[PDB]
Formats: C-alpha cells, sequence, structure tokens
C-alpha cells in the first residue's frame, strides 16, 4: 500500500486545472 | 470564477492631475479620495474585508499618510469543496518533524484506499513525491512532499513554474493512502525587501519613477501582502490581498 | 515561483501562504505608471 505523509515540511499549491497558480505556500510547522 | 474571484482598486488623491494613458490601462477600477479624511482607509478596508468573505481585516493596519498620492489594491478570495472530503472520524493527533528530532502535535486528516493523481520525482536536488487533491469545480490542490525528513529547502528553491508545471504533467492516477494536516494560517508580508532582492532596485521610494500616472510627483514606499488559508476535512478557503501606497 | 522563493527563503523554519495572482495585479498597475528603468524592472511581473 502507497503512502503519502505530510508529516514534515511540504509546499503545496492550490491551482486551476489546466491553468494558472491561485496560491503557493510551505508548510513548515503546525500554528 | 465560481470558486476565485479577484478584484483591484486605484485610489488617487483628489489634487492630483492623472494622466488619460494611466487612467485608461487601469479601466473602470480608479476613483480618487482623500487621504487626509480618516474615514477614507475605513471605507478601503471595509471593501476588502466584505469583498474576502471577512478573511482580510484590515488591510491597511496603519493610519495612511495624508501626502500619500496612489494607493494601488488587489483581493483574492476562494472556497471549494474537496471533491472526495475527509472523514472528520480518521482525524487525529500525529507527530509532525519540523526538524528530524523535533516532533509537534498535528491534527492529521487521513484518507485510505482512494485514487489519486500522483508521481515519484527523481531529481539531482532531491527526491519527492507530488499528489493532486482535486476540489468541485475546476481547481485542486498540488502538494509536494519531499521523500527525505529534511528534504524541502533544495527541492523549494528549485520550485520554479516550468518545473512545476513538468512534474504535475507527470502525474497519473494511482491508489495512495493519504495524511495532511488540518490547518489554518494567516500571513502578513512587506513585500519591498523581497522584491528589491529579486532585482527591483527602482521601484520603491525616491527612485521609483511614476512620472506616466501623473502631472506631479508619486512615489510608492510601501507594499504589503495579507494571506488567510483554512484547510479542513470538507473545504479550503482561501484569501489575500496586496497593497501599495 | 521566484518571489514564492524569495519569501520562503527569508524567512525559513516559518510558514509561508502567498497569492502570486494578487501581487502581480498590483505590480501591473505600477508598470502602467512607471517610466524609464522603474517600467523595464516591472514589466516581468505584468
Amino acid at each position: 500500500t502507497n503512502e503519502f505523509s505530510a508529516d514534515h515540511p511540504f509546499i503545496y499549491v492550490i491551482r486551476h486545472v489546466d491553468g494558472k497558480i491561485l496560491f503557493v505556500g510551505r508548510y513548515s510547522s503546525p500554528t | 470564477d465560481i470558486s476565485f474571484k479577484s478584484m483591484n482598486k486605484v485610489y488617487g488623491r483628489y489634487s492630483a492631475v492623472f494622466k488619460d494613458s494611466f487612467l485608461r490601462k487601469i479601466g473602470d477600477n480608479f476613483q480618487t479620495v482623500d487621504f487626509t479624511d480618516s474615514r477614507t482607509v475605513d471605507a478601503i478596508n471595509k471593501s476588502v474585508d466584505i469583498f474576502t468573505e471577512g478573511k482580510i481585516n484590515p488591510l491597511l493596519d496603519e493610519p495612511l499618510s495624508p501626502d500619500t498620492s496612489l494607493l494601488a489594491i488587489s483581493a483574492v478570495y476562494f472556497k471549494a469543496k474537496w471533491l472526495m472530503p475527509f472523514e472528520k472520524e480518521f482525524t487525529s493527533d500525529y507527530p509532525f518533524y519540523v526538524s528530524p528530532t523535533e516532533m509537534v502535535d498535528v491534527s492529521m486528516m487521513s484518507m485510505y484506499g482512494e485514487a489519486f493523481n500522483h508521481a515519484s520525482v527523481k531529481e539531482s536536488f532531491g527526491n519527492f513525491s507530488i499528489i493532486e487533491l482535486p476540489y468541485v469545480g475546476d481547481t485542486s490542490m498540488v502538494v509536494i512532499l519531499p521523500d527525505n525528513i529534511d528534504g524541502l529547502e533544495s527541492i523549494e528553491q528549485n520550485l520554479t513554474d516550468t518545473n512545476f508545471k513538468k512534474w504535475s504533467d507527470s502525474m497519473d492516477a494511482m491508489f495512495i493512502d493519504v495524511h495532511i494536516p488540518k490547518f489554518k494560517v494567516t500571513g502578513s508580508y512587506n513585500l519591498v525587501d523581497a522584491l528589491v532582492k529579486l532585482g527591483l532596485t527602482e521601484v520603491f521610494g525616491s527612485t521609483g519613477d511614476y512620472s506616466n500616472m501623473s502631472n506631479s510627483d508619486v512615489s510608492v514606499d510601501a507594499m504589503i501582502h495579507k494571506t488567510y488559508i483554512d484547510v479542513n476535512e470538507e473545504y479550503t478557503e482561501a484569501a489575500a490581498a496586496t497593497s501599495a501606497l | 515561483m521566484d518571489i514564492f522563493r524569495e519569501i520562503a527563503s527569508s524567512m525559513k523554519g516559518e510558514n509561508v501562504f502567498i497569492s502570486p495572482p494578487s501581487i502581480s495585479s498590483v505590480l501591473t498597475i505600477l508598470y502602467y505608471g512607471a517610466n524609464g528603468s522603474t517600467a523595464e524592472q516591472l514589466s516581468k511581473y505584468v
């Protein structure tokens, strides 16, 4: 079973599919 | 856009004489104002507050200089349900490695056995995986997760629009279990220092030449970006606003 | 992605969340009133 476990710093992008980037972030730490 | 909406507003001091070429390029997003009047900032802030469904408020947190000549603002707003929502039943406390030997509690959302667009990417600056979590409609969240527990910085600093498109294009449907934090974050950024470091050395302050705005000297001394995001089991909500003045 | 990378590298270990289009829209307004080296430096962001 493959795993995607975002339990260490990651980047996340909100985008239009086939299109532009709307927002981009780095998750470094729990707030 | 249906999930994403944007607006821009430009405010010029009423005592300045503006050039029509500039005004034509701006469109019907321009008005003149009196920056010596205190309710002026209140009315601009209320505009952004309402547009961003309360999430950016106030954009302008300092009284405005009565000598301001031009204020340019943008605001954007996004809210969409996940195409496949997370089950709260599966959300629980997990260690988050802020560094390889420092663990901080996070509320982790989990989804098992479903299929998502995904790729395993091998690069000289680090190996990683990328997944796409779709929203209802035509947007998605793409997440980039280093294979090494503290491997993000070298990938981050090689993230370009072209790379990102290349990795995203390589994704294919695969069954994979997904674990990602639930989180809310607010940001506030002074963009002047970053943009100077990127080469905008004659944009802010006295070297800035905005002589094509009007018959008078216009200077832009500051530029702020304020943001909000809420990622939870049912939806993502995001907002941002930018001001230069 | 250049603005994101710069902000991120400027606040190591901190969360970062930005909207590139929002930022580009204000830089584009500046570009319309700009002249000389100022316009040239802003044109990449329009």
